[PDB]
């Protein structure tokens, strides 16, 4: 009852759900072999959320990773937990995307298709009860963006009632990962408007502060980032997994925070994050928790709320703790600094508890926020855009895959469309 | 023979159900194996054959998550497997879902059960509706379930036990528009219908209590000793002994204005007892206190239509028309025009029963009062302004439009609300 | 929550930018309406 | 049956309290923790279910750092931890801020305990009020309290027994203004007011108990055994029984003269009263001395237009009415011409108690004074002197100001006093 | 209750920041690890207005270290009791500030200004009810006085109700630390003006010879003389953090003493002050202490009391004392010298007491005075800036930080203003 099925796309899906599934298998108390060895009966009553069993007490996942040039499946086929996966479920193409959002959406990605939808349905049916997909992008390649997005159209018609999420990683403003990012990102974004319930946005430099504001850390490697995004990814399906005095699904979280069909980015944070010397000073309460999760610095996307308001917001805590304090608080800060959220949303908070805090601590929490800032990823994402798009420059391997023009100014006015979108319902 | 059915709906609705039946359970000296070491249990129970003892209720939900703690809980070999029924996808906070699309799938099922529950029923007090309005499943099951009940019986009694939306605390964003959807099926099917929030019950943890960390726990640990006050009348020995017809006669003046009011009286800590000593007196004083309502309503903005005294303990009659003699004279209590009398008013002699780590103390003497006032316009406008005030934007439609519902149900369900607050300012 | 970036910058402080001000002698809104009568004026003489 | 409602504002309001109810639980035999090895106590306590005597009094005030050793010290286990009312922060000695910012929002709780404080008594006699007219909470706050009280209550008798500021002795600099504000809040809504300075105390420590260091943990013990023989008649049997109602009644010749002074006799050390008989006739004679006022004022400028008389201890009225004759005959004390009468004497079997480590000696005959003079218009006349002596500039007005008040309310409360002057003139009319 | 949170911005004050929280923190019995070690309750009793209760019972201060150049910031991070600092509170940058104003307040001031006032925050919500903030400056230098100032600006806006102490180190009469002290002074003054509730005035100088003449030291460390400026800062909240026979917070301290809302620069004392020898021949009594207090020695400013008059004092004891002492003896002083106090006040001292002396003394005071004499110290400074103003010298350091002229005539007209306040209610 109430399974998730998971995809990971290109190179960044390939890594960020190596740390994810081994996030969630030690949660659920799973060897690298994928023998059950937890403790209380409160791991196994919710384990098929993620898992199948089989013959011999194993507990496979529920993933699917797809990738061209299956290179850096090849290291997580090597790692630690990389004996857990079906083989069957490894889907690859022996050619290159070469960051070319064309032909990782419309030559090579349609070769796979065929096949990668074989390995989705056969273990989208072995659900007794499906609640919806989750996938892991790169906006800024071309496997994970070009292949993701045409993976999710096949999606979307073929299950239409279900609900797909979307932790998509989009470019960073003040460094470039690639050149051509701006045409990869909005060809993407044309296909998210359309075909995601909800999309959160993360960002590698939001990533790097957190490590070096908050975390304090000295060397904060890929395989340390992915120990925080799989810290939310995490966060968001505890309720599904864990009992708690006031449960969330993963529907109830969307009805409650979008409220425009268009409107579906967000923007994440988690909260406690220490250092290894500060965490003897200061203290856990859900007064702690409360502003480290609103602070404009938690806050994993290169987004700035404090320049736009707060249409909706979340909160999933966990741990045994008072539900009068949670409702207190979030309460307190709407009324309290109230120039950042809307008006004409009496009350825009949700409020989620767990019995069953992370493995290692006694209070967690996860904030998700539809703020009107979202829009800024948007403005310096169009500008790029509009500044080499302009003189025609690296379009001869866009059009060298038989493209048109058209989809990249369709994807423009989309875009410059949802940049406005986000300001009539900003009236400041 | 003085029998009642005690429905649960949605997760507050089996919260409190746990409340309930730890209380029944304890006050009866009932094992939570069914069994025991008549009347006296036979208004909530049933013996079966041979020594067991099985609880008359229902325990209704979408989620098994909830419904399910109680198949692996302590009392778990109390109901029958059949009660406790649950479902497979949850409304999601979403009015239509809970009515339109999921709703209709189960009430075939759970009115078997009812059919099944009432034939082993030979004289049938009344329904018991415990309901909590501003989710999906406690708003659109409830609804489509009264009206069938309706329908099927109409001469049997519905006594609606609802939390309503709070003025500040909310644990939602759409909880405004479910709860109006709410009154439209609630209002011509419940026969009487008791109100309580969240945010007033706080408050009463924090000054009497003095519990400075309040949870869902604590707070049904008080609804429970109210219903326990309320039908003691049923199953306990006592002066002026009070049936359900009784009570329901002399309360509702109209057959529009059923939307009442409740307190509870002694509320203290087990230390402040040995500063006080709680007399008949004293405590009749306090139920009329408007810091002693469970409900963010002040009934010093308005009238009373009349009054319900259920007393408990060692309470003699001379006492209580004392008591009530000068409450009449009191000046801030104010008695609409057209009732010079107003309180009906019950004794048992049979002291409230205290739980195992409960938070109140062991007394002699305790009152329940349930007033119809006309104040209760109030918290009845604040819903009518947040309403309007989303709605002008329709705000989250495409989440109910979507469901098999349509935009009258929205103006439809709103003049309703102002149809009410007339009759609540007719009886001027 | 603080306020964005860059806008926390130091202004420009005139002279007597901070200086409350004597609004003015004025008779108050409300007397209070005294409840005790005053004194007798020493020349009542109801003795007869 | 015969029961009073005592209140404690501000922190000299507490501080007396500790003193009168360290008394009461001593006068009864009420251990610390409540109970004790009817109607001895039922004027000031109530039996709850099990054992316990709570206090019928509020403790009042906006520092909790006064309230909290209250909740530490020995008697803790007595009072209700409701009725030790405190606040967040403090009045900052500025009666706006009880008056207008920070007294608004506590009134509902403290009025809310005195309801369930009032059902409680049978016959309310009248309320006590213990107030320090000089600060914030004292001043500021009995002010708005004192109204509400006379709304909710209106002619139910509230007595005033408000520490007044000193001439010379003085721990303020403001304390001229938030004392003329409260003058008309108390002048309109309390019934009676005895008053009292912290100086005229301090030199009756000086003389008569000896004790060159004293402290406020002095005088607070005197006042309680000027109570405890105020009220020992509301709860000692004894002839010539006098309660409140009969004590104002021949007392207030009209309604604004309510200003009364206070004198304890004898005062003596534990060894003097070996040196020493203490008479009926002399213990008499050394109240109506100036000496043992319990102000600083001068009775010999003035006319006593009423006194009135607790005697205590082993007495007989053949014995008051002898020295009482005495006095009438004295030419040093004047009497204003329409008061041939004058005294109203009271007497109780019952002698004062003293408390182990206090002061006082143990003695079976004791006098308790209180004489509406109409000499006190001169501690009422330096106010007025000070208060526009500093108010010709507007020096700290824009504190007073800045918490939600304007520039009116000194001239009301200005003339106030001006009009009130001339009353106590006015009444020594002799013609 | 009644919070406090204090700053220390500079060179200064970092340095005597670290004796204050020396002091208090052995006050209080806690040791440098942390962790409380003293024998009463009544320590803990109101340990919470400078300190915040850890995991495993520890006291970590509230202090906010900020600091250009984080040089002397390694000191006290190594020193004896800089373990119980949170390393989070400490607000340093890269670059010298060359002991000018300018540049500490308009260009590397507004590059910090973002996290100091996001430190704050952190605490001033971490107060269930803030009382006021505390500062500790040194005028003549550039951290100290143009950040000091710069954060006052910013403190008052956000914070205008509560209160703010200063205790700014102002510049030598004779000596001069600094060539450019005067444009420091007077540019930092007119923001003390109009952003300062209180302000202390204290100077090296009489530092010196109060740690010369009455303390017979031979080598004064500037330790010495902070363990001086630290007895005075502790002395203001013994009211606050103990308990009193007549206590005076630190609000009705401000109304008790300035008429004006301009006037607020006092000047501060210590008794009793001894030499090792000494000590063995004078008393330690009420009218001992009044003695050494009332004289012009004792007075850390550099202003003469036979010079002005008195305006108001104050006077905070410690000590199991008799309050008829105190209040006798602050009279007799009036009384005789009849002539250094204005008329128009008839009383213009406050007296505090507290039952609680110093950890190692049994009597001690504390001495707070608004004279008329500290306009000369206004007047020795302003005609020391009018000298080099006139003729422009070092000015192309200060205008090359987008400084004006205005910035210079405003800051000196508004301090002529405020020498002409102390000359009217001087009537000689
Ligand atoms: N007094 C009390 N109120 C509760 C409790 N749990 C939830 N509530 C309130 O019930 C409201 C939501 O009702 P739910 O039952 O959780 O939601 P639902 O009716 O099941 O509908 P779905 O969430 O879509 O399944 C919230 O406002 C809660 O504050 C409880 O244990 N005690
Ligand atoms: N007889 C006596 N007088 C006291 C005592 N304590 C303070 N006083 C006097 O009360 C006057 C000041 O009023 P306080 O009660 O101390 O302060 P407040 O009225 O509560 O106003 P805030 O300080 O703002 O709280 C001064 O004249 C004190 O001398 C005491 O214990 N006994
Ligand atoms: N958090 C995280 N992000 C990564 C990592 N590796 C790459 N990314 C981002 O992935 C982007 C490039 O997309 P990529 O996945 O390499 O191309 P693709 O194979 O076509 O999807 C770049 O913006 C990288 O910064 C990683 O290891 N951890
Ligand atoms: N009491 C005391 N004063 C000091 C000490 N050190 C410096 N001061 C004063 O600090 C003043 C210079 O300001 P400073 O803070 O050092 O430089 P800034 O960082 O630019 O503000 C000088 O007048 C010094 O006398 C000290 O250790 N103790
Ligand atoms: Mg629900
Ligand atoms: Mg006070």
């Amino acid at each position: 009852m109430r399974e998730i099925v998971h995809i990971q796309g290109g190179q960044c899906g390939n890594q960020i759900g190596a740390k994810f599934w081994e996030v969630v298998s030690d949660e659920h108390g799973i060897d690298p072999t994928g023998t059950y060895h937890g403790d209380s009966d409160l791991q196994l009553e919710r384990i098929n959320v993620y898992f199948n069993e089989a013959t011999g007490g194993r507990y496979v996942p529920r993933a699917i990773l797809m990738d061209l040039e299956p290179g850096t499946m090849d290291s997580v086929r090597s790692g630690p937990y990389g004996q857990i996966f079906r083989p069957d479920n490894f889907v690859f193409g022996q050619t290159g995307a070469g960051n070319n959002w064309a032909k990782g959406h419309y030559t090579e990605g349609a070769e796979l298709i065929d096949s990668v939808l074989d390995v989705v349905r056969k273990e989208a049916e072995s659900c007794d009860c499906l609640q919806g997909f989750q996938v892991c992008h790169s906006l800024g390649g071309g496997t994970g963006s070009g292949m993701g997005t045409l993976l999710i159209s096949k999606i979307r018609e073929e299950y239409p009632d279900r609900m797909m999420l979307t932790f998509s990683v989009v470019p960073s403003p003040k460094v470039s990962d690639t050149v051509v990012e701006p045409y990869n990102a909005t060809l993407s974004v044309h296909q998210l408007v359309e075909n995601a319930d909800e999309c959160m946005v993360l960002d590698n430099e939001a990533l790097y502060d957190i490590c070096f504001r908050t975390l304090k850390l000295t060397t904060p490697t890929f395989g340390d980032l992915n120990h925080l995004i799989s810290a939310v990814m995490s966060g968001i399906t505890c309720c599904l997994r864990f009992p708690g005095q006031l449960n969330a699904d993963l529907r109830k979280l969307a009805v409650n925070l979008i409220p425009f069909p268009r409107l579906h980015f967000f923007m994440v944070g988690f909260t406690p994050l220490t250092s290894r010397g500060s965490q003897q000073y200061r203290a856990l309460t859900v007064p702690e928790l409360t502003q480290q999760m609103w602070d404009a610095k938690n806050m994993m996307c290169a987004a700035d709320p404090r320049h736009g308001r707060y249409l909706t917001a979340s909160a999933l805590f966990r741990g045994r703790m008072s539900t009068k304090e949670v409702d207190e608080q979030m309460l307190n800060v709407q009324n309290k600094n109230s120039s950042y959220f809307v008006e004409w949303i009496p009350n825009n908070v949700k409020s989620s508890v767990c019995d069953i805090p992370p493995k290692g601590l006694k209070m967690s929490a996860t904030f998700i926020g539809n703020s009107t800032a979202i829009q800024e990823m948007f403005k310096r994402v169009s500008e790029q855009f509009t500044a080499m798009f302009r003189r025609k420059a690296f379009l001869h391997w866009y059009t060298g895959e038989g493209m048109d023009e058209m989809e990249f100014t369709e994807a423009e006015s989309n875009m410059n469309d949802l940049v406005s979108e986000y300001q009539q319902y900003q009236d400041a | 023979m003085r029998e009642v059915i005690s429905i649960h709906i949605g997760q507050a609705g089996i919260q409190v159900g746990n409340a309930c039946w730890e209380l029944y359970c304890l006050e009866h000296g009932i094992q939570p194996d069914g069994q025991m070491p008549d009347d006296a249990f036979n208004t909530f129970f049933s013996e079966t054959g041979a020594g067991k003892h099985v609880p008359r209720c229902i325990f209704l939900d979408l989620e098994p998550t909830v419904v399910d703690e109680v198949r692996t809980g302590t009392y778990r070999q109390l109901f029958h497997p059949e009660q406790l029924i649950s479902g497979k996808e949850d409304a999601a906070n979403n009015f239509a879902r809970g009515h339109y699309t999921i709703g209709k799938e189960i009430v075939d099922l759970a009115l078997d059960r009812i059919r099944k529950l009432a034939d082993n029923c030979t004289g049938l007090q009344g329904f018991l509706v415990f309901n909590a309005v501003g989710g999906g499943t406690g708003s659109g099951l409830g609804s489509l379930l009264l009206e069938r009940l309706s329908v099927d019986y109409g001469k049997k009694s519905k006594l609606g036990f609802t939390v309503y939306p709070s003025p500040q605390v909310s644990t939602a964003v759409v909880e405004p528009y479910n709860s109006v959807l709410s009154t439209h099926s609630l209002l011509e099917h419940t026969d009487v219908a008791v109100m309580l929030d969240n945010e007033a019950i706080y408050d009463i943890c924090r000054r009497s209590l003095d519990i400075e960390r309040p949870t869902y726990t604590n707070l049904n640990r008080l609804i429970a000793q109210v219903i326990s006050s309320l039908t003691a009348s049923l199953r306990f020995d006592g002066a002026l002994n009070v049936d359900i017809t009784e009570f329901q006669t002399n309360l509702v003046p109209y057959p529009r204005i059923h939307f009442m009011l409740s307190s509870y009286a002694p509320i203290i800590s087990a230390e402040k007892a040995y500063h006080e000593q709680l007399s008949v007196a004293e405590i009749t004083n306090a139920a009329f206190e408007p810091a002693s309502m469970m409900v963010k309503c002040d009934p010093r903005h308005g009238k009373y239509m009349a009054c319900c005294l259920m007393y408990r303990g060692d309470v003699v009659p001379k006492d209580v028309n004392a008591s009530v003699a000068t409450i009449k004279t009191k000046r801030t209590i104010q008695f609409v025009d057209w009732c010079p009398t107003g309180f009906k008013c019950g004794i048992n002699y049979q002291p409230p029963t205290v739980v195992p780590g409960g938070d109140l103390a062991k007394v002699q003497r305790a009152v329940c009062m349930i007033s119809n006032s006309t104040a209760i316009g109030e918290i009845f406008s604040r819903l009518d302004h947040k309403f309007d005030l989303m709605y002008a934007k329709r705000a989250f439609v495409h989440w109910y439009v979507g469901e098999g519902m349509e935009e009258g149900e929205f103006s439809e369900a709103r003049e309703d609300l102002a149809a009410l607050e007339k009759d609540f300012e007719e009886v001027g | 929550m603080g306020r964005p970036d860059g806008a926390n910058g130091p202004a420009f402080l005139h002279a007597h930018e901070k200086e409350p001000k004597l609004p003015s002698p004025g008779p108050p809104s409300n007397p209070k309406q005294k409840i005790r009568p005053p004194v007798p004026a020493k020349e009542e003489k109801p003795t007869m």
